[PDB]
């Protein structure tokens, strides 16, 4: 699963007159800019596509829109077009339409106009969905990624950046939506009232038959429901041990685990019921703390990063597709270098494999340049401000 | 790594005897994402003897 | 007007049993150090010296202090000492003592001990208080900072240091705590209560009086001493009755002279602060994208049986578009305004004592960005050092912000907070050459 | 180097009260802001005024049926004068 090319219209510091496209190299793309150029705004764009979810803080007044106001208009539109690749290698792309309509007293309205979902094949293209609903469904189920995770960890915005670092409760629900809990929970619960109705209802070979399977079949969801979050958690819980080991310079604290605690209701008729609490701890030495409340700046920022690669690692159909922005933030001399080094690390461990897709935002001179060279890319993208203050996409060849 | 491939390891022990287990599985994870409501008791409800869950299962 | 020196004890990262000092240079403290060193904790150490706060999300399981399980001993206790002294120059102490203890439980139980407040004067000290609310008060009015500038401004935590950002509804509350509105509101309402009551008094009196004035007549007419006690009333409730009157005009025009006041106060500031926002976003932020930055304000007024209703906004201008920054700005954008507006928001609103610190301003900012940050800063530590009313703390990890603060400017020292052999922090003071 | 106390005055100044004293009357609701103590202007209110009219009842009466006016107005710059004291 690639996604290949993404063209950005009207949104943010973005022109509504002429495009933007970002093409996206297979392991890394490197976009670099000053302070405002626009390069956040890109993953916005890639999120909305894949999600249709606009970005935190950004859902109305049409503060995701380039601003009416300095060209002229009563309206604006932003299209977003994201050209990708299917899990079986099928070719697609997804076009978002937002209208944004400024009215008089200066309020404004903000509408999605159209979504569709069209594939690429042979010479034609078939269209699947006009239907926004469906689409953000069927993107995930296309690209082979739970939506949840999407929005969580590969297209985590700069703001939402250190949530796994956020109050229990938040974390609760983050950690809950990831793991599809409530969906599987009502399907269970659905069943079992499907087998009680059946059973008032009550040829008998068949009914003491259904009775097994029936039995047999919630058994399973509620056994591979728990196996499946120890199973998922445990390989989680590894590969943030290993990063954080090898990444965190400082003596200060070993390792950092993602703690699980569970509420069990007990049932006869309706098996067992889980529920989870999540907290991040840290140890030194023999001594294992709560770290929310106890971290630093740049430890927050750090665990942060690791905690998102290990979900994808973990959580996701094995295609390397992660979004970082400004991974650099608050880090030290030493922490950027382990960093960059890390990602590397990852990088030629997973190339062979030969699909990751991993995109690194960032202004940082110590760390664009551990990545830079070394790295297979052959190209990376910078991005400018036009004189009408426009943002625009410039591809960089590193050899000249 | 899956959780209705979970699922269908706990039906290697004890076949559950008068509805094909794959099927099941399928019909179960088309339940939840298909979340069609009445499908998977449609699906029993049209399976109506050991051998005959057998063909169930080599014809799906 | 200056903190001399900082005394931390059993505080977050550090140890329980040896104490770690920092003496505040002026104008500028340099404090440099690796990720999770101990930097921020050395602010959070001032605020809670001066406001008796504690860090957000610190609150529970006694996360703001060292770890009772790490030492070994079921109690740890943390002591913290700050020396400064008064805009009159005479030095106080305050000390703060917190305590906290593992239950045989999974529960741990945090509680507040004793904390004095003391005068070093001629040779000997001398207790201003042993009462810690008293102490919160106190340190603010002997410095000549209000307290919740101390908190929201000064010693802003590096957690919450973008709140200027924040939502409508957070900005509008950490705006009328700067302010004191509400305690103003208050203030104008007990006037009205006191007006209220002597005018209904007054036509009691009134209408008492005219009935003496009948009686005083009366007894004109006759005329013994039953008059002569006619005639005294007559005088007690004419002169009360007077009295009263002037009082009702006194307390209207006291009414409207603190309304007018606040109104005149809020808007004047505002525009003091703007003003210097500007200076700063023009001096500091490279990049076209904005020309300056600057804070709208906005007052309604609600009717019942008098208030005035403040609304603030962050807001953007390049070539005269008017944009608000929320949910609209950059990161980096984020960071380098929240900095300028809380060195303007000091400077403008506290006592002109020139105390800031600043935890890593470099946060998201690019290399330009930086080296003009650090000149802004040079260039007010050049204008503010003659005078002697600076104090400027810098919190940082980053070797070329380093470079064009720490050398020119009157600092033959830098403290560097690095981690012991045990894992504790300790601060050391590195002498440049 | 202004405050809302200082523009209280200046107000005062411009539109100058009859019975009540004005350095008091901005430490009263300075007072009552800083000191958090939410009877210091009532307080301050009543004594002033049974001040005022102790003073009134000892005067004699041919003072007393000309003005009145006249008298409270001294009496509230003897205050000021005391409070500067
Ligand atoms: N709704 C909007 N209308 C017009 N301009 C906008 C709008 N939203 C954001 N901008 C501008 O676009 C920029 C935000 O784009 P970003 O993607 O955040 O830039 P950036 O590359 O992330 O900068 P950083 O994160 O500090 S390195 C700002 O400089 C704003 O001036
Ligand atoms: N209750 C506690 N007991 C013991 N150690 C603690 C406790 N709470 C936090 N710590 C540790 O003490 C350190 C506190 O460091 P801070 O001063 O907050 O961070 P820092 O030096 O600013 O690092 P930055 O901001 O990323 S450069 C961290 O390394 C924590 O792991
Ligand atoms: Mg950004
Ligand atoms: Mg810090």
């Amino acid at each position: 699963s690639k996604i290949e090319k993404l063209s950005i219209l009207g949104v943010r510091s973005f022109g509504p007159h002429h495009p933007e496209t970002i093409a996206f190299n297979t392991p890394l793309t490197l976009i670099v800019g000053y302070n405002g150029s626009g390069k956040t705004t890109v993953i916005e764009c890639l999120k909305y596509a894949t999600t249709g979810e606009l970005p935190p803080n950004s859902t109305r007044n049409g503060a995701f829109i380039h601003d009416p106001d300095l060209v002229g208009e009563k309206e604006v539109r932003a299209q977003v077009k994201l050209s990708f690749r299917s899990t079986i290698g099928e070719s697609y792309v997804v076009t978002r339409n937002i209208q944004l309509l400024v009215q008089r007293n200066n309020k404004r309205t903000q509408k999605t106009l159209e979504g569709s979902l069209l594939l690429r094949n042979n010479g034609e293209r078939t269209v699947i969905s006009t239907r926004v609903a469906e689409l953000d469904k069927l993107v995930s189920e296309k690209l082979g990624v739970p939506p949840a995770i999407l929005d969580a960890v590969i297209f985590c915005h700069q703001d939402d950046s250190l949530w796994p670092m956020s109050e229990p409760a938040a974390l609760k629900k983050r950690f809950d939506e990831i793991f599809e809990a409530q969906k599987y929970t009502k399907v269970i619960e659905n069943i079992r009232l499907l087998k009680k109705k059946k059973g008032d209802e009550l040829k008998v070979e068949t009914t003491k038959a259904a009775i097994e399977d029936l039995g047999r079949g919630m058994a399973a969801v509620d056994h591979a429901i728990m196996q499946y979050h120890s199973k998922m958690m445990e390989q989680i819980n590894r590969t943030i041990a290993e990063l954080w080991q090898s990444t965190y310079q400082g003596t200060d604290i070993d390792t950092i685990q993602i703690r699980s605690d569970v509420e069990s209701t007990t049932s006869s008729d309706s098996g067992t019921r889980r529920n989870y609490n999540y907290r991040v701890s840290m140890v030194k030495g023999d001594t294992e703390m709560d770290m929310r409340g106890r971290c630093s700046a740049g430890q927050k920022v750090l665990a942060s990063i690791i905690i998102r690669l290990a979900l994808a690692e973990s959580f996701c159909a094995n295609c390397g597709l992660i979004a970082l922005d400004e991974p650099t933030t608050n880090l030290d001399s030493d922490n950027i270098r382990s960093l960059a080094e890390s990602l590397h690390g990852i990088i030629k461990a997973r190339q062979a494999q030969g699909n990751l897709q991993l995109i690194v935002i960032t202004h940082d001179e110590e760390f664009l340049k551990y990545m830079q060279c070394s790295d297979f890319c052959d190209d990376f993208y910078r991005v400018k401000r036009d004189e009408k203050q426009n943002s625009v996409i410039v591809r960089e060849s590193i050899t000249r | 790594i899956s959780v209705d491939a979970l699922v269908q390891e706990f039906f290697a022990q004890q076949s559950l005897k008068i509805l094909p287990q794959a099927p099941f599985g399928d019909a179960v994870n088309q339940f939840v994402s298909k979340d069609d409501k009445h499908a998977v008791e449609m699906f029993v409800m049209d399976s109506l003897i050991e051998d005959f869950r057998k063909v169930m299962e080599k014809n799906f």
